[PDB]
């Protein structure tokens, strides 16, 4: 709920104050590389992400790390 | 005394002692809340409309159905090609009647939706209501809401877990809460939901200070003193200015391109027009109810209507003899009124070629207009000798009111929302407040200085008013001060300055926000 | 340690 409600904020004042997409968006993402982060702070850390940056931040951010990234936490998880 | 001779007279006289705006509107209602909702909020689409269009049918008006239906098939055309072909009696509307619909929902979202139905309940909500009470049933649920990849749906897949209810009873939540991928209580809810309401109100005003308010100017620069007017579209997207020079311009207020309906000017890169064909000094400009039509006025004697899709003119009005120096739109556009040097008000209807009605009793020029927001009846003013108001009937042409009390020209009229008040303001810096029905003054305004009042403007509810001058300056007013708890007036609750620009026009948007328009003069 | 380094690398 907090992920949809952020998305609709930046997508209503994203311009009138000029800088809160790019903040928001390198926020998220620099959290979100972390594997040091529990399941649920990573999982808020990618919602964030697609909420603030849009689409094309997504599709031009996360993907190229999405093969390092499984290795990195999913299968240490999935072996859970 | 005025009282004896008005008794004479009195005495001598012998005086005794339908259903597709629903559609539209909950569509438009449902885009707006979070995607989280809008996934069960659709589902409320279908079975709306068809039973809709099943009753139209069956009241016997099919060409409404008709029409329903060729228009929404666009919006289903994916979905129910099937049903819609089908549409196009059978045991399936045997089957669709005699079984209402079921649609899962949770409690949170059934409860917005029913406050927002209530909300707007003559405005339409009473037919979606009773749609819904008759021919649907909700089965509300305290679940989270259903999403592809929700808590709930993840859970539901991962668990291996069993349908409910709800859930057996063509898109079906089987298909992907499965491996292979409580009812309502309406009425009585609506009575709930109004007691609930009704305890949330305010009903009084002690103490405290007026409304805070923020301002946009707009400047021009380079006008070298050739503008004569302003305007700004209802909308607040364009801006249009009539100048000495016989032409007006038309800008955009955001700067994006302009666009034309010729396709000559496909996909042509400018954001400001001109619009020629005035033989002399403009004086007025009214932008039409997006707007598509504007009128304009001239010192030669001609009312031009203009178009703002195709950028020309459209016909020419020739009802004046001698200059005209006001213009202006009905509260709802199809009728228009003008006043000039020859003493007399007319109403035109773009219908007509002529003036509907001639409006006599005015013994000098006339300097100001407005409409009553019910659209029947009309303000004006005159200066020079005879300084008074009047207020005339659109259907009889007859006065029924004079206003009499100021003593300097008159540059401004502007009547309140609610309908019952009127404001005008004239070059000695004053403001009147005037009571319609009784005809009487409620109080002046003080603080501007000499020089003139060009616009006015009244907040949304018709508590706050802001008025603009030729001094530089911009004022809100407080119509009622706070009751207490035990050269200006003290009613003035902020005072703006401009950088040498005077203010042609002021306007007030939705929110406590207004937007400004001046000229810019270095010297 | 390698890993953080890693994920630092791949965040600048």
């Amino acid at each position: 709920l907090a992920a949809s409600l952020l998305s609709m904020i930046a997508r209503k004042y994203g311009a009138s104050n000029a800088l809160l997409r790019p903040k928001l968006t390198r926020t998220c993402l620099k959290h979100f590389l972390d594997p040091t982060r529990p399941p649920a702070v990573l999982f808020g850390a990618i919602s964030g992400v697609a909420a603030s940056g849009g689409p094309e931040a997504v599709r031009v951010l996360v993907l190229p790390n999405l093969k390092t990234f499984d290795s990195a936490v999913l299968q240490p998880l999935r072996e859970k | 005394n005025l009282n004896q001779i008005v008794t004479d007279y009195l005495k001598k006289k012998g005086f005794t002692r339908k259903y597709l705006k629903a559609f539209l509107l909950l569509k438009n209602w449902i885009d707006n809340n979070l995607d989280i909702y809008k996934f069960e909020l659709r589902k409320l689409l279908w079975p709306v409309f068809v039973y809709s269009y099943l009753e139209l049918v069956s009241q016997g008006y099919v060409d409404d159905a008709k029409h329903l239906l060729e228009t929404l098939r666009s919006h289903f055309e994916a979905v129910h090609q099937d049903q819609l072909a089908l549409l196009d009696e059978n045991h399936t509307t045997r089957l669709y009647r005699e079984n209402k619909y079921r649609i899962p929902l949770n409690q949170s979202l059934s409860g917005n939706l029913f406050h927002f139905l209530e909300r707007e309940a003559d405005n339409g909500g009473a037919t979606i209501i009773y749609i819904l009470q008759t021919h649907c049933s909700v089965e509300t649920s305290a679940r989270g809401p259903i999403e592809p990849y929700s808590f709930e749906a993840i859970y539901r897949r991962a668990r291996n877990l069993d349908l409910d209810e709800a859930d057996a009873h063509g898109v079906t939540n089987r298909d992907v809460l499965d491996t292979s991928a409580r009812a309502r209580d309406v009425v009585m809810e609506m009575q709930k939901v109004r007691e609930n309401r009704d305890r949330f109100v305010i009903e009084g005003r002690t103490g405290g200070i007026g409304i805070p308010v923020s301002a946009c100017m707009f400047t021009f620069h380079n006008t070298l003193g050739t503008v004569s007017c302003m305007d700004f579209s209802n909308d607040h997207k364009l801006v249009a200015v009539g100048t000495m020079d016989s032409y007006i311009r038309v800008w955009s207020l955001d700067g994006k391109p302009l666009k034309s309906a010729l396709e000559n000017e496909k996909n042509l890169k400018v954001n400001n027009r001109k619009l020629i064909g005035h033989s002399g000094p403009v004086y007025g400009v009214s932008f039409s109810d997006s707007s598509k039509l504007l009128l304009s006025c001239s010192a030669d004697g001609q009312i031009r209507l203009w178009s703002l899709e195709i950028w020309a003119c459209l016909c020419i009005y020739k009802a004046h003899d001698g200059p005209v120096f006001r213009v202006l739109w009905g509260p709802h556009g199809h009728y228009f009124a003008s006043a000039g040097w020859d003493k007399t008000v007319r109403v035109f209807t773009q219908d007509h070629a002529s003036a509907v009605r001639i409006m006599v009793g005015h013994d000098t020029s006339i300097s100001a207009l407005a409409w009553h927001p019910n659209g029947t009846y009309v303000f004006s003013a005159s200066d020079e000798m005879d300084k008074s108001i009047r207020m005339w009937s659109v259907i009889t042409g007859n006065c029924v009111r004079i206003f009499t009390g100021h003593t300097h020209y008159i540059t401004a009229l502007e009547c309140a929302h609610n309908g019952k008040i009127l404001a005008s303001a004239d070059t000695g810096g004053n403001i009147f407040i005037w009571d319609i029905e009784k005809g009487t003054l409620i109080k002046k305004c003080r603080g501007h200085g000499k020089g003139g009042i060009p616009s006015l403007s009244f907040s949304a509810e018709s508590n706050v008013l802001v008025s603009g001058g030729l001094d530089c300056t911009v004022r809100v007013w407080d119509i009622e001060l706070p009751a207490d708890p035990n050269q200006i007036t003290p009613d003035q609750i902020s005072a703006f300055a401009t950088k040498k620009t005077p203010v042609l026009k002021v306007r007030f948007t939705r929110m406590n926000l207004i937007v400004a328009g001046g000229c810019y003069d270095p010297e | 340690d390698h890993r953080r380094a890693l994920f630092a690398d791949l965040f600048r």
